[PDB]
């Protein structure tokens, strides 16, 4: 839509993904108009980790999907689990904070 | 806002 597909492929690498995610509020479109709904956002990037090394992931970016699966409607424990499940070749789609 | 870590050492 106006999103960035960022991939944290490891290819047999030790280097962790090294990022955190958190609960937030995102605004989405509806028949009622613009509504505040629960979202998932990037908390911070760990120095040395692959997430930082891309230069595309940034703090307060919204997680849209994880490897093709939209995270809307899902809790933070679920999304975390989706990401660590796919941790070898993780593909995040985000809406950049700016 | 509560947070959780994806693969952190």
């Amino acid at each position: 839509e106006t999103h960035r597909r960022v991939r944290l492929l490891k290819h047999g690498s030790d280097k962790p993904l090294g990022f955190y995610i958190r609960d937030g509020t995102s605004v989405r479109v509806t028949a009622s108009g613009l509504e505040k709904q629960p979202g998932i956002f990037i908390s911070r990037l760990v120095p040395g980790g692959l997430a930082e090394s891309t230069g595309l992931l940034a703090v307060n970016d919204e997680v849209i999907e994880v490897n093709g699966i939209e995270v809307a409607g899902k809790t933070l424990d679920q999304v975390t689990d989706m990401m660590v499940a796919n941790s070898s070749n993780l593909i995040i789609t985000v809406k950049p904070a700016n | 806002h509560r947070e959780m870590a994806v693969d952190c050492p």
